[PDB]
RNA sequence: CUGGGUUUGACAUGCACAGGACGCCGGCAGAGAUGUCGGUUCCCUUGUGGCCUGUGUGCAGGUGGUGCAUGGCUGUCGUCAGCUCGUGUCGUGAGAUGUUGGGUUAAGUCCCGCAACGAGCGCAACCCUUGUCUCAUGUUGCCAGCACGUUAUGGUGGGGACUCGUGAGAGACUGCCGGGGUCAACUCGGAGGAAGGUGGGGAUGACGUCAAGUCAUCAUGCCCCUUAUGUCCAGGGCUUCACACAUGCUACAAUGGCCGGUACAAAGGGCUGCGAUGCCGUGAGGUGGAGCGAAUCCUUUCAAAGCCGGUCUCAGUUCGGAUCGGGGUCUGCAACUCGACCCCGUGAAGUCGGAGUCGCUAGUAAUCGCAGAUCAGCAACGCUGCGGUGAAUACGUUCCCG
C-alpha cells in the first residue's frame, strides 16, 4: 500500500466534485474516471459511477470501504465458466 | 633468505623457510588453528616425509586466493620449491612422488545455452 | 549465419579503426554525431566512390578523413563543395569541423570501389556475368592483388527466383588470421528490387 | 570407451588408518562433495566398531568385504539375436566396488537413528555374516548358479 | 486415445475432424500413446498450390512417431496425414510378428549382421 | 520504430529538462523531510499538477538512430543489432570480439 | 611539489609510445622521473545475442581494455611544464595532469 | 479493446497567398488529448531569409499483406570431413577418373601405389585465455630486512626482496633415446621438463540442405489504407482459467533443522551514481553524508558450503513452506486489476515419485555462494559470467540413436 507520510490519495477532479456535492447536503450520482482514488471519510453517502473499462457502474459508499480504491468494486473481467 | 611460491587454481602461497624446529606460521597462526583437517595437513606434510625433513625447517607462509584445499595444495608446492633451493640433490625424490608439478586444473569456462561449464539444459523430444 | 566479416574478425591484429578519438562521459553522443556524420556522407556523395571514412576527435576541433575515387567531384574549384560540407557539417554541431579529402591510389584494388562499381553495373542494364568477370580481370591486373572473389545474390536479371552466384580467382584464405581480406559490400538498385554485392580482395599478409 | 581403456584414479592412503579401503569407503560415501563429513561418517563407524569388537577396525572391515566380495555375476548377453541371462566372472576390483556400493547402500537403509551407527552396524554384521549385503551375495550367487547352462557364451 | 489440435488463422472444422481421424490411430499402435499434437496451418501466400500444412506428433510408449503433409484444404490434409501416419506406425511396430523374418534363421545357411558366428577348432580342419 | 515514437521519446526528455530539473525535485525535497509540513502544503497536490511527461518515469531508452526500444546498452546508447554490426566494422574505438 | 601525470588509451602500443616520448622530453628539460609504472588494466565486458530474432542460445562477447600509465616528475621548474603543455600525442591517447 | 479528439496530419521537404510573431509563462473547463482567457514579444534589410498560422498543393504516414518476390542477419546437419575446378584420359551420353586400393591419423592428415597431373574452399597453423620461467617494473599494488606506530590494521616513514599488476621474451618442436614399423607415414615406452605428443578451454562453421526463421531491428518489389489500417489521449488488456504440455526453483529431512562462535575467493559495477562512520527502528528501512570517475572510496574490512559448541530425536515433526488475515517500508504522478521487500499470525500438498525419459568422462557431474546486463522499481527461481568444496565409472561395440 502507500507510504503513510504521503498520505492517501484522491484524484483533485473528484475531490472538487465531492467538496460541491457535500456544500448543500445534497447527493447525486458523480460520474468518474479515476479508479485509483481512495476512499475518504468525505464519501460516506455520495454514489460513484465508477468506470470499468466500457460503462459506469453505480457504487454506493457505506463506512465499511473507506480506505479502499473505487477500483475494487468496478470489477473488470467477466467471467462466467466454460 | 629463499623464497618460493605456490599456486594452485586461484590460491597463492608464499613461503619464506628457516631452519629452526617444526613451528608453522601462516599468517600469524598455526597449522593446528589454520587447516583444522587432518587430510589438509597430510598433504602439507608429505615433502616433508618423503624427504624426511620433518620438524627442522620453521615455516613462515603468506596465504591469500582460493579455499582452504586450493591453498593447502599451493603451500605443498611452496614447500617442496622450498626443498628443491635448500637441497638440490633430493629432486628424484621429490619429483618422482609429483610435489614438483604445478597442477594446470582450474575452473573451466561457463558457456552460453549451457547451465554450467558441460551441463546442457534438460531436452524434451515429446 | 555462415561468415563474420572479415573486417571485424582482424579489427585488432590487422585492419585499424575507421574511428579514433576517447571519450569516458562523452562516448554516447560521439557515437551519435559520428553515425550522423556518416550517414549524411552517405547520402550527400554518390557519384565519386565513397571508399572510407574516417573520424578523429580532439576537443573542439573535430577532423574528418575520407577516400574517393574521384576526388574533383567531390571538391569545389571555388570551394562550392567544400563550402556545403563545411556549413552542413557545423549544422552537424560538430563545432570546429575541419576536412581531409583524399584519393585511393589503385580503385580497382580497393573492394568497396570494386563493389560499387558492379553493382552500378548491375543497376542499369549488364548481366551480371559480364559484371564479375570484369571486376575479377581488372583486380588481377594489380601487382599487389593476390586473389579476388565477387559475389552478389539476388533476383539477378530480374527473376522471380532469387540466386547466388560467385566466381573466385587465385588465393582467399579467410580463415587465415595475419591475411589482410579487403572486403566490400554494397547494395545494388534495381527495378525488380536490391541486388546485394560482396567482394573479398586478398593482397598478400602483414606480420608485426 | 570405442577407442580403449580409459586410465584409473590413484587415489591417496588415507592418513589416519593407512589403507586404501577406507578411503574408497569414503569416496563410496561421499555425498554432493562434503568430503569432511563423510570421513566424519567412516571414522565414527571405524571407531564404534574397535570399541564393540575391541580389536582393530581395519582388520573387521576387510573381513566384511571378503564376506560381501561377489565372485559370480550375471549380465545379459546378446548372441545371435537373443538376450539371457550369462553369468559372467568378476574381476577383483569390481568385486571391490560391488562390495562397498552395497555395504554403504544397505546401510543407508538400516535404521539405527544416524548413519554412523548404520554403517557400524551394517560392517559389524556383515563381518560376522549376517548384513543385507551378505544376503545380497548369496542372492547374486544364486542367480548366477541357476543360469549355469549360458555360461558358454 | 486424446489429441489436443492447436490450429492457427481461419480452419473452421478442421479441429474436429483432425481429432475424430487422428484418434482412430490408438488401435493401430502396438503399444499405449503416452501424448498425441496435431497442428494445422495455412500459407498465407494464394500462390502455394498446397496452402494447407498439417503436422502430427505421437509418443508410442517413447518412441516418437511423426509426420507433415501438405493439401489443398483440411479435410485432404488431415487425410494423408492419417494415412501417413498410419504407414509409419505400420513400420514401427516392432512386436513379434514385426520381427520374425529378420531374426537370423537356420544353421549355415544365409547371414545377417547378427547372426552366430561359426565356432571354430584351434587347429586347422584338414 | 515509428518516426512518430522516436520524436515523442525526444519531446519527453526536453520536457523532462524544463520541469523536473528543479519543478519536480523541490516538491520531493519537500516531502523528504516528516518535519517539514507537507499536509497543508499540498506539494503531492502540487506536483500532480505537473505534467506526467515531466517524469522521468516515463522515459525510455532508444536506439539512437534505429529506434530500437529494446536490447539497449547504456554505454553506446545502441541496440544489440547495431552494436554487432557496428563493432565488426571497428566503428566503435576499442572493442573487439572476445576470448578467454 | 611534484604533479601526476596519467595515461589511459585503448591501445597499448600507443600509450608506451606517449609514456617513453613524455619520459624523454621531461629529461630534456632536466627533470626526475620514476619511470612508467604500469596499472591494472580495466576491462568492460558485454554480451548480445547474434540473430535479431531468437536463437537466444548463440551469443557473441565483446570487451573494451583500458590500459594505464603513471608519471610522477619532480622538481617542477617551469622549462619542463611549458614542454608538457607544448606536446603532440595521438588522439587515442588522453592525458591527466595533476 | 472501449470511449473521447484530429486531419498536409504526431513527424519531414518543396511550390504559393497573407504576416509579425512563433514561442512560452499563469487562470479556468475537461480524465486527458485539447479548448479558451490574461502577460511578453523576432532578428535580416527592402529583397526578403528563419516561425508558424490557416488556406492549400505535391506529400508525409502504416508494428497493413505476401520471409513461396527479396537483401541483410541467423539456426541446423556439423566443427562432421567433406565439396569442387583446370588440363589430360575413358564413354554415343548422362557421366567416370583424379577423390579409388594398402597403411595411418582427430582430419580428403600423411605415406606407398595408381590414367592421371595439379589447384581451390574445407582440416591443421597463424589470434585470445590458461599452466612454467627470464628481463623490465614499483602506485592506489607487495612488505622480507629497517624505524615510527596504538590498538585498528602496511596504519605510517621507508624498501624490489617475495607476490601482484602489464610490457618484451624464452619455453614442446616426436627435439632426444629404445622398440615396432616398406626404413615410409605412423605408433608404443623412457629421459628431461611446469607442461609430451593437435597440454586445457575459447574465437573460427567448406559447397550446400531444410522455399528453416525473421516484411515486427533494418531495408525492400508488388498489393492495400489515407477523413482511415495514419495520429493524440484516458481507462482497460497483454497477468483472464475445467484442463494439457515444457523448462526451472523449493522440498519431502538427522550426510538434517535451529541458535552462538569462527576461517578462507574470484570476477565485476559506480556522477546527478556507489554511497561509509554515526544516530533512530526489531526489520525492511529512515536521517545524515565521509570518501570516491576510483589497484586508493563504496560494494562492508567482502561470501556460503566449511570447522567448533549447544539443542532437536525420526513425528507430516523445531521438516516443508504454499495459501490466507492483520500491520508496514521503498520506488514511482499512481502498487485495485498488477511490484518487491519487512514484521506478527496462519501452517496446504509433500514419506523420494508408473510407463517412459534427460545431462555428464575430471577440477567434470553434484553442491555453495558472489557479480553483471536490462532496470525509477521489480515478476530474476531466468540469462551471461566468477570463484569455494569436489566424486563414481568406462569390461567393450551385440543392441538403441545420429
Amino acid at each position: 500500500p502507500r507510504s503513510l507520510k504521503k498520505g492517501p490519495f484522491v484524484d483533485d477532479h473528484l475531490l472538487k466534485k465531492v467538496d460541491v456535492q457535500n456544500e448543500k447536503n445534497t447527493k447525486q450520482v458523480i460520474k468518474t474516471w479515476s479508479r485509483r482514488s481512495t476512499i475518504i471519510p468525505d464519501f460516506i453517502g455520495h454514489t460513484f459511477a465508477v468506470h470499468d473499462g466500457r460503462k459506469h457502474v453505480p457504487v454506493f459508499v457505506t463506512e465499511a470501504m473507506v480506505g479502499h480504491k473505487l477500483g475494487e468494486f468496478a470489477p473488470t473481467r467477466t467471467f462466467k465458466g466454460h | 633468505p629463499i623464497q618460493t611460491v605456490g599456486r594452485r587454481k586461484e590460491a597463492v602461497v608464499r613461503v619464506r623457510l628457516v631452519p629452526g624446529t617444526g613451528q608453522f606460521n601462516l599468517d600469524g597462526r598455526t597449522l593446528e588453528n589454520y587447516f583444522p583437517n587432518k587430510v589438509h595437513q597430510q598433504l602439507i606434510k608429505a615433502p616433508l616425509v618423503t624427504v624426511d625433513r620433518v620438524d627442522q625447517f620453521d615455516i613462515y607462509a603468506h596465504l591469500d586466493g582460493g579455499g582452504p584445499s586450493g591453498q593447502a595444495g599451493a603451500l605443498r608446492l611452496a614447500i617442496a620449491r622450498a626443498l628443491i633451493l635448500v637441497q638440490p640433490e633430493d629432486r628424484p625424490a621429490l619429483k618422482k612422488a609429483g610435489f614438483l608439478t604445478r597442477d594446470p586444473r582450474a575452473i573451466e569456462r561457463k558457456k552460453y545455452g549451457l547451465k554450467k561449464a558441460r551441463k546442457a539444459p534438460q531436452y524434451s523430444k515429446r | 549465419g555462415q561468415k563474420i566479416n572479415p573486417h571485424g574478425f582482424r579489427l585488432g591484429i590487422t585492419t585499424e579503426w575507421k574511428s579514433r578519438w576517447y571519450a569516458d562521459k562523452q562516448y554516447k553522443d560521439y557515437v551519435k554525431e559520428d553515425v550522423a556524420i556518416r550517414k549524411l556522407l552517405a547520402t550527400g556523395l554518390e557519384r565519386a566512390g565513397i571508399a572510407d571514412v574516417e573520424i578523429e576527435r580532439t576537443r573542439d576541433r573535430v577532423r574528418v578523413d575520407i577516400h574517393t575515387a574521384r576526388p574533383g567531384i567531390v571538391i569545389g574549384r571555388r570551394g562550392t563543395e567544400a563550402d556545403r560540407i563545411r556549413a552542413d557539417l557545423e549544422k552537424l554541431t560538430g563545432k570546429q569541423v575541419q576536412l581531409n579529402i583524399l584519393e585511393v591510389k589503385n580503385p580497382e584494388s580497393q573492394a568497396q570501389l570494386v563493389a560499387q562499381g558492379v553493382a552500378e553495373q548491375l543497376s542499369n542494364r549488364v548481366a551480371f556475368r559480364r559484371a564479375m568477370r570484369k571486376a575479377i580481370q581488372s583486380a588481377m591486373r594489380q601487382p599487389n592483388v593476390k586473389g579476388i572473389r565477387v559475389q552478389c545474390s539476388g533476383r539477378l536479371g530480374g527473376a522471380e527466383m532469387s540466386r547466388s552466384e560467385f566466381y573466385r580467382e587465385g588465393r582467399v584464405p579467410l580463415h587465415t588470421l595475419r591475411a589482410d581480406i579487403d572486403y566490400g559490400l554494397y547494395e545494388a538498385k534495381t527495378t525488380f528490387g536490391r541486388i546485394g554485392v560482396k567482394v573479398w580482395i586478398y593482397k598478400g599478409d602483414i606480420v608485426g | 570407451p570405442r577407442k580403449g581403456p580409459a586410465p584409473k584414479r590413484p587415489l591417496v592412503n588415507d592418513p589416519v588408518y593407512g589403507s586404501q579401503l577406507v578411503t574408497q569407503l569414503v569416496n563410496k560415501v561421499l555425498l554432493e562433495g562434503k568430503k569432511s563429513l563423510a570421513e566424519r561418517i567412516v571414522y565414527g563407524a571405524l571407531e564404534q566398531a574397535r570399541e564393540k569388537t575391541g580389536t582393530d577396525p581395519v582388520v573387521t572391515l576387510k573381513r566384511a568385504l571378503d564376506n560381501v566380495k561377489p565372485a559370480l555375476e550375471v549380465r545379459s548377453r546378446r548372441v545371435g539375436g537373443a538376450t539371457y541371462q550369462v553369468p559372467v566372472e568378476v574381476r577383483p576390483d569390481r568385486s571391490t566396488t560391488l562390495a562397498l556400493r552395497w555395504l554403504v547402500n544397505f546401510s543407508r537403509q538400516r535404521r539405527e537413528k544416524t548413519m554412523v551407527e548404520r554403517l557400524a552396524n551394517e560392517i559389524l554384521d556383515a563381518s560376522n555374516g549376517l548384513g543385507a549385503s551378505v544376503k545380497r551375495r548369496e542372492d547374486t550367487h544364486k542367480m548366477a548358479e541357476a543360469n549355469r547352462a549360458f555360461a558358454h557364451y | 486415445m486424446d489429441v489436443d489440435v492447436s490450429t492457427d488463422g481461419e480452419l473452421p472444422g478442421a479441429a474436429e475432424y483432425a481429432r475424430e481421424k487422428i484418434g482412430r490411430l490408438s488401435r493401430r499402435a502396438h503399444r499405449p500413446v503416452l501424448h498425441a499434437r496435431v497442428r494445422l496451418t495455412r500459407h498465407g501466400d494464394p500462390a502455394v498450390e498446397r496452402p494447407v500444412i498439417a503436422q502430427a506428433n505421437l509418443d508410442v510408449n517413447g518412441r516418437q512417431v511423426r509426420a507433415q503433409v501438405e493439401g489443398v484444404n483440411a479435410r485432404e490434409a488431415v487425410d494423408r496425414l492419417e494415412a501417413r501416419l498410419r504407414s509409419r506406425l505400420e513400420r514401427i511396430a516392432e512386436h513379434w510378428e514385426a520381427r520374425r523374418g529378420g531374426v537370423p534363421a537356420e544353421a549355415g545357411r544365409e547371414w545377417r549382421h547378427e547372426s552366430e558366428p561359426a565356432r571354430r577348432p584351434g587347429y586347422f580342419p584338414r | 520504430a515509428k518516426k512518430s515514437k522516436i520524436v515523442k521519446n525526444e519531446q519527453r526528455r526536453e520536457l523532462v529538462q524544463r520541469y523536473a530539473e528543479r519543478r519536480a525535485e523541490l516538491k520531493r525535497t519537500i516531502r523528504d523531510p516528516a518535519s517539514s509540513p507537507e499536509r497543508r502544503a499540498a506539494a503531492v497536490s502540487a506536483l500532480q499538477r505537473l505534467p506526467r511527461d515531466s517524469s522521468p518515469v516515463r522515459l525510455r531508452n532508444r536506439d539512437v538512430v534505429d529506434g530500437r526500444p529494446r536490447g539497449h546498452l547504456r554505454k553506446f546508447g545502441l541496440s544489440r543489432v547495431r552494436v554487432r554490426e557496428m563493432a565488426h566494422r571497428g566503428e566503435l574505438p576499442g572493442v573487439r570480439k572476445a576470448s578467454w | 611539489q611534484k604533479i601526476r601525470i596519467r595515461l589511459k588509451a585503448y591501445d597499448h602500443e600507443a600509450i608506451d609510445a606517449s609514456a617513453r616520448k613524455i619520459v624523454e622530453t621531461v629529461t630534456r628539460t632536466g627533470a626526475s622521473v620514476v619511470g612508467p609504472v604500469p596499472l591494472p588494466t580495466e576491462k568492460n565486458v558485454y554480451c548480445v545475442i547474434r540473430s535479431p530474432h531468437k536463437y537466444k542460445d548463440s551469443r557473441e562477447h565483446f570487451e573494451m581494455r583500458t590500459h594505464k600509465r603513471l608519471i610522477d616528475i619532480l622538481d617542477p621548474t617551469p622549462k619542463t611544464v611549458d614542454a608538457l603543455m607544448r606536446i603532440d600525442l595521438p588522439a587515442s591517447v588522453d592525458v591527466n595532469i595533476q
